[PDB]
């Protein structure tokens, strides 16, 4: 680990992850029900830290889309956040992966996707990495 | 470690990060902030004074953009290496990178490379011969 500062004088804990994301290497993981709330996602993002919107608290592309729009309206220009999807329920993925692709095509500030409760197969992971157009992929091996 | 109720998330995360900063300072920087290196901005790095550059049909895109960006972290670095730019609140492909995408006949002239405040990057292409 190393220390680094920017022009403003803000100290940063320099790390591989921190070097990539330009923020302190501390993240709040996707938690259903704690991070389902757009207000908490916004408050964490605006504090300067990474957080994942929990897909476990939404049951359709429309509900998650409304939540994402709320988050975007609540954050400052240039901020970003992630989304957490559970790999055990195929319905969640089936409506969520196309939603992420669509929102990223529209340019929505979705930095990364974290897949919880299981690791995708090679083909599914390649599809995610290629089509979703995200900065990085989060995985939670058990 | 969960005891204080209704502590703002800003406070919790800042406390953790500042603890790490203070311990790192005392351990590896002699409790001196002047030892900490400074950059224009922090981020965008993948985990993995006068000059003229010329493109061909085989110029490697990455090396081309690395040469255009330079070594110092500054506005030019971001302009030629940042993958996205920020619209109002959205993220779109960096237009500067696509405008400078190398192809045969493109000649990029960099002037005042060292002084970023006055660096000017000029792209010239064959027009009308």
């Amino acid at each position: 680990p190393k220390l680094i500062k920017n022009k403003s004088g803000k100290i940063f804990v320099e790390t591989k992850f921190s070097k990539l994301i330009g923020r302190p290497p501390l993240l709040v993981p996707g938690m259903t029900p704690c991070t389902v709330s757009p207000d908490f996602v916004a408050a964490t993002t605006n504090a300067g830290y990474t957080i994942e919107l929990a897909g476990g608290g939404y049951f359709s592309a429309a509900g998650m889309t409304a939540a994402i729009d709320s988050v975007v309206s609540q954050i400052e220009k240039g901020s970003t956040f992630g989304i957490n999807l559970i790999y055990v329920n195929p319905f969640m993925l089936q409506w969520g992966i196309p939603l992420i692709k669509e929102l990223r095509s529209k340019g929505y500030p979705i930095q990364f996707l974290t897949i919880g409760a299981g690791v995708p197969s090679l083909e599914v992971a390649s599809e995610y990495i290629e089509t979703l157009g995200l900065k990085y992929l989060g995985l939670k091996p058990g | 470690f969960t005891k204080v109720i209704d502590e703002p998330i800003k406070s919790i995360m800042d406390g953790i990060h500042d603890g790490h900063i203070k311990k790192l300072l005392h351990q590896y920087y002699g409790d001196d902030e002047s030892k900490i290196p400074a950059v224009e901005y922090f981020g965008g790095e993948s985990p993995v004074d006068s000059a003229v550059f010329k493109a061909t049909s085989s110029t490697d895109e990455e090396s081309w953009f690395k040469a255009l960006a330079g070594s110092e972290i500054n506005w030019r670095h971001a302009s030629f290496l940042c993958s996205f730019i920020t619209q109002d609140k959205m993220f779109v492909s960096n237009p500067i990178r696509k405008v400078f995408k190398p192809s045969q006949g493109m000649v990029v002239e960099i002037s005042n490379g060292n002084t970023s405040s006055k660096t000017v990057v000029t792209l010239s292409e064959p027009v009308q011969g």
